[PDB]
């Protein structure tokens, strides 16, 4: 089968429909692993330096009810923020983390008391729930931060490596049991490899580019083994999500395909509508609340509805036509018909403008703009005989006739203008630009020739009488009639 | 200017890159209302540049100021315009695409590269799962799947050794790896220690192709594309219409398509997507590449809401709507003109009417030019508004500029040359163009609403050729043959056929005239009767002495119209000249004769003056028709009375239940037939010379004035099948089954029709008409398929000093001469010196011109074969020399090198291709009989029949020549033995319609052998006459049980002896075919000469003949001689183990034997003989035979075909369409080159004048000849130019790219689709100038 229909609606015939639970329970992972992603935030080197400094950059401008607090904190009731309920939430929070931190310090990192004020500090958070962009910037800050030791990790393996040489089964349990001191080196160079003692020509840059994995500690203020485990623990904790998602959107295929195809007439296509589907239905998978504990098809099928009433309008169409107008064309191809119910008989715009709400003018203008264009491919001949292009006429470049006469007409204006004396004629053809790229004024023949101007008005005008003078006003006056 | 040739080889992207101005990203066009350029969309006018000219969008900077200035306003570039024809843009991939000619292309060029098969790609690239990208570890493949559950064990045992995954990345990196050095050069090495059989003759085939690609110069990683340029905007415009509706290119829509979905991929890519959705895209973007490439190939095309499919880049090249055959072959004209048509009675030949409106029109820049000389009209304001008020010097000047200003004249459909010529204008009001009426032949044009076109030849070059080649008066003869194109239409033959007339009834017999002075005075005075010979005299003249007239006179009893004509005759000829009624053959002939030895001038005035004086006398003549020209015979009632008792008897007879039907209705209709064919004598001696006119005495007839049979007599119109089908019946009708309906036609047009035979008479009309428009086409094909071949010939030497080569003999068969020999030998060398019956009587010393004092000496003598020196066995290498093509026709001589012809074959051939669609053995006269070549016997009654195939009888005249040529059925039964004579006009031969004989000469017992129930036959009683024996089926009806042996019932003797035949030690039984019934029983004894067995009973062709497509159904002619012998027993045929003398035996064929055999089991034939009653290949005859047998083969065929419908060409024409064949060297040995390789025969004589030359006694190898047919030639060709041009143009353009073709533009085609001149022509003198460089260094 050549069709990727029959492909893909076998393709997404393999996954079936999980229902009731498994829809909370994506959502239950999902939010679970986002949770430690932002544990993992809660035990931060300098890539986040914002917890509590961000609400304090969201309050500093002497009051904000705007776009971000609806990315920020937007709680959960398991609605317009009052900021008295605001600085009641975040007390406790900070008492939380300072009270930890303190124990965090007490008798190592995380001390069995410590370890359950960690502990107390993560019961207090998890019935919260809050989202976009800046949280996801917040991660950012520790991506690319995660890219820093990378990055040092490429640098100083390629300048080392790949010029010396050197075994692989040692370097784990030699790299990891220290991490931070180069006895690894000289337990590793106890024995032997005079090979190794070649170590000479390039040994300045080596400790260099050292010096620049080394010098990412102190900027982060933050030892080896930390920078590891969290940066896997919130690794792992966008896994999660990331793969627990697809189980709901591949249950939502059939939803997508269906409500799709619902509006599969001759609008625009099958797989596009599908595909647009689809993109709501992940917006519904990745908006859905189980708590509100209705169902996800519902709300699926909103945003899945949605997204395909709105594409095949951004879609669809050679010109791109804006939404407002669409609204106002599907008010009048709906009024229009309780219009000829009610009149009967054809309703010529202004037996149609009235019920419209609207002139008579908004209506003739959408009844000349419904002509999509139409196709010069079309065969305007009942045989294959004459293609819509094959009409079709050039009113563009000339007609060489007209380079006829503009030739004979300014080789004439030449002809007639060679006679004069040199300034009449030069003021004549340089102040109207005849024979250069200028546009040249009478402040010009002022600046130019002499600071006089209105002189060259006078001497225009005597050109003109010596020039229209109709015994020379003939080779002009067959270009009266132009 | 100057070329050799250049290479050629892939689209690097780095090409792409180069050769475009910016990546094209979006698929963008214009804003909704500012109808606008997009930025970085297909319209992007910062890459493909502005719409003005040197000038920002700005603009700041302009006007060559600013030259290599961009505005950083708008960052715009100060640059010009054509090259926005030329500037691309280009698009990078998210992932590789490749390209589908390279793919889907038969020998796929990278599967046939690579050696590995499709399906498996296709599952690697449609991903059932995993696959061998790398197979690391040859243990495992590329070009493997593995799925999902399987990978694992590939992976878990090797891990690293494999790559097995996703993508036309597989492919890229493969094309990438392998290697073609050293698996050449090692192939090689292991050649060369043994090169093997199909074994190394596969290694060998790659060792070259790997070279080829080496040394070639080659990239094969540019197979798969990476970028894609963007094709100019003005490439693919996109344009609004007065009403705001917009049109476009459907390329744009394909475009949109691949950069929509790249940029989606590009966005799946960066989010790392679950990857099925990635071959998804994968597919989507290789299936919109593909369709940009060829849409409507892969499977369901796609379409709009038209539901109609929607055109790609491909067929812009291809087919009709391609640029070739539409309009770039072929153009819509400037300055033109046609409407309808009607007679110039009073042009001379030079002249045309011209309806000054349109003069005007297509002449208003001359006129223009002129108004402004003398300045009446000073501006062009003043010329055209004086031309549109129409100033009586418009006219004045019209005619001014008109005056010695030709034009030329077209007519649809353009067949040849002659349709279009070019006249000299006169200028009338009349809106119907005049014509001189003569030419109504050449353009097959009369005036039922027809229209001509016209055209204007404007440059000098062009005018001077239409007055000097297309012209009126350099066109009297036909190339095709050379018969004059002056033929009297239809009026001044009936006119001067009335004149020139001798009747004995009007007046005036035999008084006496000093001359046609008092004749004319007579005849204009109204005395004497034109028709009436009386005495009159001339004086003739003659040219005697050298060149010298010769005065003579004398008395003549001649008519009166002949007398008066004769002072029109140009004083150079005899009187017997007028001497007769002037049948149209005469005018030919008279014609003729004037130009031949006057040379021309003569024969111009003289015709113009027959034309003028026949068309005035014929007014003066009258004709016309009447009720009564067409006849009431006396005998009707009695005619019908007859006809009405016959079929009152039929009736009868109907009623006793006996002659039932098929005997009383064939009985019916011929009698109805005789009935009135009585009554077309009856009618026809009813008018002819019913007028009784006495005159002087008692009463004489003489013909009337039907005007019906003077008509019918010139050639103007009618003949005897019209004037029965007037008068008596109309044949018989055959309804559209082909069968003949057994009631006719039995009234005429003035007696009146039945409504049902009218009707059965539309029938055939409309079967005939349907023929009539549904062949244009064919030889449509013919025509322009041969045509694409056209290539040249030149001459290089005076006499290549070579041999003989061609033999010439008449054509005669059938009827009488066709082509004298006298005219076969005319212009041509001899091959030799040549003898006279009078033997050993040399006349040319082994190469002479023989013009016609040699024809006509050899015509005196019945010498009766002669051969040439053939432009083919001219042996002068690449080219030939001029005696072999002896004389120039046009010239009359020897010709000159450089013109070259064959599209005048085409023309001659193709345009009377349109309508010419729609047992015995005697002597007839005297003369000695020459039949040989033929195994006949002396019958059991004494008489000659034949018993091979091979004869055909003829009807031989006493001097020699064949009157009558007719086929003769095998084992017949003559009263004619061959080498006696005969009456003519007898049935020379009386045969049995239904039995086939069986004879045995022998006398011996009878007895059933070889032949048993229901395997080699059944036995079925006789059930007639009841009598019986062992009774042989057909072929397909018996059993095959014992279809794989011969049934022979065998005679014998009291002994069981084989009975051998008398005068031999050959058996005599027969091997009984299909009907050999035998019906005397086993044991019974036959006598001499008696019967064992009783035996009962267009133009596709010429699209067969020359389209070279093999014979079809029957046995053939022997392939190889030795003994030959019988095989592989009919599994539906039967097979033929020949056993060549030296030669190989192997060799066996499926024969029907059904259609029965000649050479039998055990006896030999020689090659090229028939083993049959059937045809036999050509290709066998050229791989059999030599060269010269084959094309004598073909044309004696094709011409047969042809000459059976009244046809006529110079052959000269069909032998040279045939060395443009194919001219394929199928080498025989090796050494030099590879075994047996395609080359140039040419190049295989350059190297056997090379190699076998002292350079080596021989190291190389010979060469063979080749066939094959004329398409493939086409293809088969230097350039890829003239063979992308015509059908299938994509492959063709698939197989020239990857080769990388760079065709160095020599052939017509060639040069013509680039517009520059070719070797000939108007070209000649600048390629020969270049040919004079090419040897003056
Ligand atoms: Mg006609
Ligand atoms: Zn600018
Ligand atoms: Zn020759």
């Amino acid at each position: 089968t050549t069709d990727p229909v029959r492909m893909y609606m076998r393709e997404m015939g393999t996954v079936e429909l999980l229902t009731r639970e498994g829809e909370i329970d994506i959502a239950k992972r999902i939010e679970d692993g986002i949770n430690q992603v932002q544990c993992s935030v809660a035990e931060y080197p300098e890539a986040i330096t914002y917890l509590l400094e961000q609400y304090d950059r969201v309050e500093a401008e002497e009051a904000r009810l705007s776009d971000l607090i609806t990315g920020f904190v937007d709680p959960n009731a398991e609605n317009s923020i009052d900021p008295e309920l605001a600085r009641e939430k975040f007390a406790e929070l900070r008492a939380q983390y300072v009270v930890t931190r303190d124990t965090i310090k007490a008798k190592g990192r995380s001390h069995a008391t410590a370890q359950e004020e960690i502990l107390k500090l993560s019961e207090v958070f998890k019935q919260f729930r809050l989202v976009p962009k800046q949280f996801d910037y917040l991660v950012n800050s520790m991506r690319v931060m995660m890219d820093r030791v990378r990055t040092q990790e490429r640098l100083i393996m390629k300048l080392c490596v790949e010029q010396c040489k050197m075994p692989k089964k040692n370097f784990i349990t030699l790299f990891t049991g220290n991490e931070t001191s180069d006895t690894w080196f000289n337990a590793a160079i106890a024995m032997n490899k005079p090979w190794s003692e070649k170590l000479h020509d390039v040994s300045e840059e080596v400790h260099r580019a050292l010096q620049k994995l080394q010098q990412i500690e102190e900027e982060t203020g933050l030892t080896i083994e930390q920078v590891k485990d969290i940066n896997r623990r919130m690794s792992i904790g966008e896994a999660k999500a990331r793969r627990a998602k697809k189980e709901m959107v591949e249950a939502n295929l059939r939803l997508v395909i269906s409500i799709a195809k619902k509006y599969t007439n001759r609008g625009l296509q099958f797989l596009d509508l599908i595909q647009e589907g689809n993109i709501g239905l992940m917006k519904a998978v990745d908006k859905f609340e189980y708590r509100r504990g209705y169902k996800f098809s519902t709300y699926a099928t909103w945003w899945i509805r949605q997204a395909i009433t709105r594409s095949i309008a951004d879609q669809a169409r050679t010109i791109r036509i804006p939404v407002h107008m669409i609204e106002t064309i599907n008010k009048l191809n709906r009024i229009s018909r309780q219009m000829l119910q009610e009149m009967g008989r054809e309703p010529t715009p202004e037996e149609l403008a009235e019920r419209m709400l609207m002139p008579e003018d908004k209506i003739r203008k959408v009844l000349k703009i419904a002509k999509e264009p139409i196709s010069m491919e079309t065969p305007i001949g009942d045989d294959e005989d004459s293609h819509l292009g094959d009409f079709i006429e050039d009113t563009t470049l000339e007609l060489p006739l007209d380079s006829a006469t503009t030739e004979s007409l300014r080789a004439a204006t030449h002809d007639v203008l060679a006679g004069l004396t040199a300034r009449e004629a030069k003021v004549l053809r340089m102040r109207f630009g005849i024979d250069m790229n200028t546009d040249y004024t009478l402040e010009e023949v002022g600046k130019q020739f002499d600071v006089t101007r209105e002189r060259i008005r006078q001497i225009e005008a005597k050109a003109l009488r010596k020039l229209r003078h109709p015994s020379r006003s003939e080779v002009l006056r067959s270009f009266l009639d132009d | 200017e100057e070329f050799d040739a250049i290479k050629i080889a892939l689209a690097s992207p780095d090409m792409i890159r180069s050769w475009s101005f910016g990546e094209v990203k979006k698929p963008e066009t214009i804003n909704y209302r500012t109808f606008k350029p997009e930025r970085d969309g297909l319209f992007c006018a910062r890459i493909f540049g502005p719409v003005k000219d040197y000038e920002c969008l700005c603009g700041k900077y302009k006007r060559l100021k600013h030259r290599g200035v961009i505005c950083e306003k708008c960052g715009v570039e100060v640059t010009q315009t054509k090259v926005r024809r030329e500037r691309m843009g280009h698009i990078e991939l998210a992932s590789p695409t490749a390209h589908i000619w390279f793919l889907k292309s038969l020998p796929s060029r990278i599967g046939l590269l690579l050696d590995m098969p499709l399906r498996d790609i296709e599952r690697v690239l449609y991903f059932e799962s995993y696959v061998v990208i790398e197979g690391g570890m040859t243990n495992l493949e590329r070009q493997q799947i593995l799925t999902e559950e399987q990978y694992l064990d590939a992976l878990e045992e090797f891990g690293d050794e494999f790559d097995a995954k996703m993508g036309a990345e597989a492919i890229q990196a493969l094309l990438k790896s392998m290697d073609l050095e050293q698996e050449c050069e090692q192939l090689r090495e292991e050649l060369n220690e043994t090169n093997s059989e199909t074994k190394r003759k596969k290694l060998t085939k790659r060792i070259k192709l790997l070279e080829a690609f080496v040394q070639s110069g080659n990239k094969p990683e540019w197979m798969i594309l990476t970028v894609l340029p963007v094709l100019p905007p003005d490439l693919r415009p996109l344009v609004p219409l007065d009403g705001g509706r917009f049109a476009t290119s459907d390329l744009n829509d394909l475009y949109r398509r691949v950069i929509n979905r790249n940029n989606r991929l590009k966005r799946l890519l960066d989010l790392a997507a679950p990857d099925i959705i990635v071959r998804n895209e994968k597919r989507m973007l290789q299936e919109a590449v593909d369709a940009l490439l060829d849409n409507g190939r892969r499977g369901r095309a796609i379409t709009g809401s038209n539901k109609r499919p929607l055109k790609s880049l491909a067929d812009m090249i291809k087919g009709k709507q391609g640029r070739f055959r539409q309009n770039l072959l072929g153009k819509r004209v400037d300055y033109s003109g046609r409407s309808v048509i009607t007679v110039g009675p009073y042009l001379r030949l030079h002249q045309c009417g011209l309806p000054k409106k349109m003069a005007l029109e297509l002449f208003k820049p001359f006129i223009y030019g002129k108004l402004e000389l003398r300045g009446l009209a000073t501006t062009i304001k003043a010329a055209k508004k004086m031309v549109e008020r129409e100033e009586a010097v418009v006219w004045d000047i019209l005619d001014e500029v008109i005056r010695e200003h030709p034009v030329l004249l077209n007519r649809a459909p353009t067949l040849h040359r002659l349709g279009i010529q070019a006249f000299e204008p006169v200028l009338i009001e009349g809106k119907a163009i005049q014509l001189h009426p003569l030419v109504c032949a050449a353009y097959n044009a009369d005036f039922d609403g027809d229209q001509m076109a016209v055209h204007v030849p404007l440059t000098l070059e062009a005018q001077l050729e239409a007055r000097a080649l297309m012209m009126s008066t350099n066109n009297i003869l036909s190339p095709a043959n050379g018969e004059p194109i002056i033929v009297p239409s239809q009026d001044v033959v009936l006119g001067l056929y009335y004149m020139t007339r001798d009747c004995v009834n009007a007046k005036g017999e035999g008084m006496v005239l000093t001359g046609p002075k008092e004749a004319e005075r007579l005849y204009r005075s109204g005395l004497a009767s034109l028709h009436a010979r009386v005495k009159v005299r001339i004086t003739e003249y003659e040219k005697d002495a050298n060149g010298e007239l010769v005065a003579k006179t004398s008395l003549k009893d001649t008519t009166v119209g002949r007398a008066i004509l004769w002072m029109i005759v140009p004083k150079g000829l005899p009187y017997s000249i007028v001497n007769q009624a002037l049948g149209k053959k005469a005018i030919s002939k008279m014609l003729n004769t004037c130009y031949r030895i006057l040379g021309l001038k003569p024969t111009v005035i003289f015709a113009d003056q027959i034309m003028y004086t026949g068309f005035a006398y014929a007014a003066r003549s009258g004709a016309s028709v009447g009720i009564d020209d067409m006849v009431i015979p006396e005998k009707k009632h009695e005619i019908i009375s007859e006809a009405e008792a016959e079929v009152a008897e039929i009736q009868e007879q109907f009623q006793s239940g006996l002659v039932t039907a098929g005997e009383r209705y064939n009985k019916v209709i011929d009698i109805w037939a005789a009935a009135n064919d009585r009554v077309s004598k009856a009618m026809m001696d009813n008018l002819q010379t019913e007028t009784v006119i006495n005159r002087d005495g008692q009463e004489e007839k003489q013909v009337s004035f039907n005007s019906i049979y003077m008509m019918a007599d010139s050639g103007a119109r009618g003949s005897a099948a019209q004037i029965r089908q007037l008068a008596g019946m109309r044949g018989l009708m055959a309804k559209p089954d082909g069968s003949i309906i057994e009631t006719p036609i039995t009234a005429n047009f003035r007696e009146g029709l039945n409504v049902l035979q009218y009707f059965i008479s539309t029938h055939g009309a409309r079967k005939g008409l349907a023929d009539t428009a549904l062949k244009t086409a064919n030889s449509g094909y013919l025509t322009r398929r041969l045509v694409d071949v056209a290539q040249d010939l030149v001459v290089t030497e005076d006499d290549c000093g070579t041999h003989e080569g061609i033999m010439m003999t008449p054509v005669i068969e059938g009827g009488d001469v066709k082509e004298p020999l006298r005219d076969r030998v005319l212009g041509r060398v001899t091959a030799e010196d040549v003898l006279k019956p009078g033997t050993a009587d040399i006349l040319v010393p082994r190469n002479t011109l023989l013009h016609e004092q040699w024809c006509d000496l050899l015509e005196e003598n019945s010498v009766d074969a002669v051969k040439v020196r053939s432009v083919v066995s001219c042996d002068t290498d690449f080219g030939v020399c001029a005696h072999c093509y002896g004389r120039d026709l046009a010239r009359g001589h020897i010709i000159n090198k450089g013109e070259a012809i064959g599209v005048i074959a085409a023309q001659s051939i193709g345009e009377p291709g349109t309508q010419l669609t729609m047992s015995s053995i005697q002597v007839k006269n005297k003369g000695s009989i020459k039949l040989s070549n033929v195994k006949s016997v002396v019958n059991s009654s004494g008489k000659l029949v034949i018993t091979s195939r091979n004869t055909e009888l003829k009807l031989i005249d006493e001097f020699g020549r064949t009157k009558e040529s007719y086929k003769v059925p095998y084992g017949a039964v003559l009263a004619k033995g061959d080498g006696e004579q005969v009456a003519g006009g007898e049935t020379v031969a009386n045969w049995d319609p239904h039995t086939m004989p069986v004879i045995t000469e022998v006398s011996g017992f009878v007895r059933f052998t070889d032949m048993i129930d229901g395997q080699t036959i059944t036995r079925q009683t006789d059930e007639l006459t009841g009598l019986s024996s062992l009774v042989v089926l057909d072929s397909a009806e018996r059993t095959a049980g014992g279809k794989d042996l011969r049934p022979a019932l065998k005679i014998v003797d009291a002994q069981g002896n084989d009975v051998l035949i008398p005068g031999t030690d050959m058996p005599a039984q027969y091997f009984l075919p299909g009907k050999a019934i035998v019906q005397l029983e086993d044991g019974v004894q036959i006598s001499s000469g008696d019967t064992l067995a009783r035996i009962p009973q267009g133009l596709p062709r010429v699209a067969d003949l020359f389209e070279a497509r093999r014979p079809k159904e029957p046995a053939i002619l022997a392939e190889i001689s030795g003994i030959v012998s019988f095989g592989k027993e009919t599994k539906g045929k039967r097979r033929l183990v020949i056993t060549p003398v030296d030669g190989s035996d192997p060799y066996e064929e499926m024969i029907p034997k059904w259609r029965q055999l000649n050479v039998f089991e055990g006896e030999r034939v020689e090659r090229g003989d028939v083993i049959s009653d059937g045809p036999e290949a050509p290709h066998d005859i050229l791989r059999l035979r030599g060269v010269h047998a084959v094309t004598r083969y073909i044309v004696n065929e094709v011409q047969d075909v042809y000459r059976l419908q009244g046809v006529k060409i110079n052959d000269k024409h069909i032998e040279v369409i045939v060395r443009q064949m194919l001219r394929k060297a199928t080498i025989v040995n090796a050494g030099s080159s590879d075994f047996l390789e395609g080359e140039q025969v040419e190049y295989s004589r350059v190297k056997i004048a090379n190699r076998e030359l002292e350079a080596n006694g021989k190291v190389g190898a010979t060469y063979s000849r080749d066939l094959l047919g004329i398409t493939k030639a086409s293809l088969a060709t230097e350039s890829f130019i003239s063979a992308a041009s015509f059908q299938e143009t994509t492959r063709v353009l698939t197989e020239a790219a990857v080769a990388g073709k760079r065709d160095e533009l020599r052939g017509l085609k060639e040069n013509v689709i680039v517009g520059r001149l070719i070797p000939a022509g108007t070209g000649y003198a600048y390629h020969q100038d270049r040919m004079r460089r090419r040897a003056a260094g």
